[PDB]
């Protein structure tokens, strides 16, 4: 309707002007603008601020604040969260195992003692209590006790703590075996159920409740089903995935029941945790941009320096604990200021400084400053030296940095509108002429090799990557002429005094200077 | 030598044959011996 | 090259090792020099001209 | 390319493709720290407009 009042105007009158389309209507704006020039049609007549910052701040806005309180409970959530997982963990033999055999590595040397463990719950008479433990639960596995013994096992390794490191090579570990496990029974159920379209209830009824043994496969092969029978032409394949199986079985030691329900309680805890981090940054966002407005004009874009303030934000976020009783606003300015830092150390101008180099800088620039200032006229860099503790040769190597690179599209012609990039030359192209003087020296080369006996020409030719493709030595040339790198050098030598006097090289001289 | 151009769209796979190799940092040159 | 080294076999010249940018006065100038002044870092040499 | 001096001159294809690579690693650092989807959001958006 406006719009289209606008546009016959523009039609009738053939141009419009800016107050006219404004008031019949900042980047809706120009879109509109744009627009309407496209005429001057069906598409544009018929035809949100499209800012990435707004759209940002809109998505943020729907988010509610935290008060004292409300991060307290957020906070505990996550720590039930990591708690069950290690209560997850804890069940897994083969982790005891490995630690064990890592510490003993350690004491071999190999490591620093305090490395591997951040203390426990002294880190020597811990480790002999926890290997007395397991020698003493390993060889207990018999079934009717062994379940309190491998309790206790567990219960006393809850006391320790571990490097996250190690701790998430454990759980890698562990998800890389139960992922194995998985794509067995993956393989499994796809080349028995779509290569033979076997039931689901058979497979619950057969395979869930020992899930160890052949006879839920092979035993079900003569269940007088039209299944059973196409099973044989996929048996080899089933039967090496319940080898790998059996194999594996040993290794956990466990019902693969109860490592599903453990690994489901651990979806569920890291589940949590994560919503509770969520939870967390979304508040914080705001903090995040607040922080990140005093680097505006620094090489970076407002919402660069804001998604790298977001970065510290989730890493703080998970290294926080409210233990110590500091209001986020204290434990997380500091991430966020560092993280913004560094960026901007690391991906502002376009040859990389490194982060001690750009920090002498700007120490260099405040002492100027400062002595400016002070003095009232400038600081010289002997003066810089002696106020800034360096050799004089340091200060001027830092002050000789390229400093920004010129844009080469800088209009500096202010006659044709000519570019700086117009300007430039090219300094490794060769001159014509040189080319020229390049083959008229091949040309007299070939000519006066010509006017010596043909060993000569040839001594010469192979000594000298004259036309050939390569050079070569005397003693290969020796080969080729069946003489042992004394004739040769006696031939090259009387070759090149007879080139040497005038009559015969004359020319040459010309090409020499 | 040619007789004709011709104009069209790039498929990924065209865009990977052209290319030699993958340019995976930002970085330019070195800033003390200016080198790629 | 090759050949250039054969040239320089023969008649047993060296490489120079440096360039020649020095100042010379433009094509089609032909005039009488008035006066000369010379610039020097704070820690050079200052050569007997200056 | 190095003017004379210690200044360079370049082109403005080199920053834009240095905000490009820029934003594209960072989003493929993002996408392993499982962020929330706010900030995968924004920094998509951020890549597009790049
Ligand atoms: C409107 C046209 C602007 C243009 C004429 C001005 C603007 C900035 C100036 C350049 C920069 O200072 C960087 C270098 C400094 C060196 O010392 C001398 C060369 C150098 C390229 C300068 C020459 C010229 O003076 C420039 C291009
Ligand atoms: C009025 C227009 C001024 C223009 C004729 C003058 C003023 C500054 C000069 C350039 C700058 O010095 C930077 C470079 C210096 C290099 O040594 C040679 C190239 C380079 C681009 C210069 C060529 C030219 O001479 C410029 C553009």
């Amino acid at each position: 309707s406006q719009l289209k009042l606008l546009v016959t105007r523009g039609k009738e009158q053939g141009y419009l002007t800016y107050a006219e389309v404004n008031d019949h209507l900042d980047a809706d704006d120009l879109m509109l603008a744009e627009n309407t020039a496209d005429e001057d049609a069906a598409e544009a007549a018929a035809q949100r601020t499209t800012d990435p910052v707004r759209m940002y701040m809109r998505e943020m806005g729907t988010v509610e604040l935290l008060t004292r309180e409300g991060e307290i409970d957020i906070a505990k959530r996550i720590e039930d969260g990591i708690n069950q997982v290690q209560c997850s963990v804890a069940e897994y033999p083969e982790a005891i195992t490995y630690l064990l055999e890592q510490y003993d590595r350690v004491e071999a040397e190999e490591a620093r003692l305090s490395d591997l463990i951040t203390g426990f719950v002294l880190a020597r008479e811990k480790f002999a209590e926890l290997r007395a433990q397991y020698v003493v639960t390993r060889d207990t596995i018999k079934h009717a006790t062994a379940q309190e013994e491998i309790l206790k096992l567990s219960e006393v390794f809850k006391q320790f703590r571990l490097v996250p490191k190690q701790f998430d090579y454990l759980v890698n570990s562990m998800r890389v075996m139960m992922d194995r496990v998985r794509t067995q029974e993956r393989l499994i159920m796809k080349l028995c159920v779509e290569q033979c379209k076997m039931p689901k209830k058979n497979f619950i009824t057969l395979f869930t409740g020992n899930e160890t043994s052949d006879t839920w496969f092979n035993a079900a092969i003569a269940m007088n089903k039209p299944w059973s029978e196409k099973l044989h032409d996929v048996s080899e394949e089933v039967h090496r995935a319940l080898q790998k199986l059996q194999q594996i079985e040993e290794e956990t030691g466990l019902t693969i029941e109860q490592v599903k329900d453990i690994n489901r309680r651990m979806s569920i805890g890291e589940a949590k945790a994560r919503r509770a981090k969520k939870e967390m940054v979304e508040a914080n966002l705001r903090l995040v941009i607040s922080i990140a407005k005093k680097y505006t004009n620094r090489g970076l874009q407002f919402l660069d320096l804001i998604q790298e303030g977001n970065i510290g934000l989730m890493k703080a976020v998970d290294k926080f604990e409210y233990r110590r009783g500091y209001k986020f606003s204290t434990y997380a300015t500091w991430w966020i200021r560092q993280a913004i830092t560094r960026s901007i150390a690391d991906q502002a101008r376009t040859i990389r400084i490194p982060v001690h180099m750009i920090e002498t800088i700007n120490k260099l620039n405040r002492i100027s400053r400062q002595m400016l200032q002070e003095m009232g006229r400038e600081p010289t860099p002997e003066e810089l030296a002696e106020r800034m503790l360096m050799p004089e040769d340091k200060i001027r190597k830092v002050l000789k940095i390229a400093k920004e690179p010129i844009s080469m599209e800088t209009p500096i012609g202010d006659d044709e509108d000519s570019h700086l990039g117009d300007f430039i030359e090219d300094t490794t192209l060769e001159l014509p002429l040189d080319s020229a003087t390049t083959e008229s020296l091949r040309a007299a080369t070939h000519d006066v090799l010509a006017g010596l006996t043909a060993r000569e020409a040839k001594v010469l030719r192979m000594r000298f990557g004259i036309d050939m493709n390569t050079d070569y030595t005397l003693e290969e040339v020796g080969k080729q002429f069946d003489v042992t790198r004394e004739r040769i050098r006696q031939i090259e030598a009387k070759a090149l005094r007879k080139l040497r006097h005038p009559s015969r090289s004359e020319v040459l001289r010309s090409f020499l200077d | 030598e040619f007789d004709a151009i011709k104009i069209a769209l790039a498929s990924p796979d065209m865009i990977r044959s052209w290319s030699f190799g993958e340019v995976k940092k930002p970085e330019t040159i070195n800033y003390r011996t200016f080198k790629p | 090259t090759p050949e250039e080294k054969l040239l320089r076999a023969i008649f047993g010249e060296k490489a120079s090792d440096v360039k020649d940018s020095s100042l010379r006065v433009p094509n089609g100038v032909s005039g009488t020099v008035i006066d000369v002044q010379v610039f020097t870092r704070d820690g050079v040499e200052k050569d007997k001209r200056a | 390319v190095p003017l004379d001096g210690g200044r360079f001159a370049t082109s403005d294809l080199n920053d834009l493709y240095r905000r490009v690579i820029n934003r594209n690693n960072r989003l493929k650092r993002l996408l392993d720290l499982a962020a929330p989807d706010i900030i995968v959001r924004n920094e998509k958006r951020m890549l597009q407009e790049a």
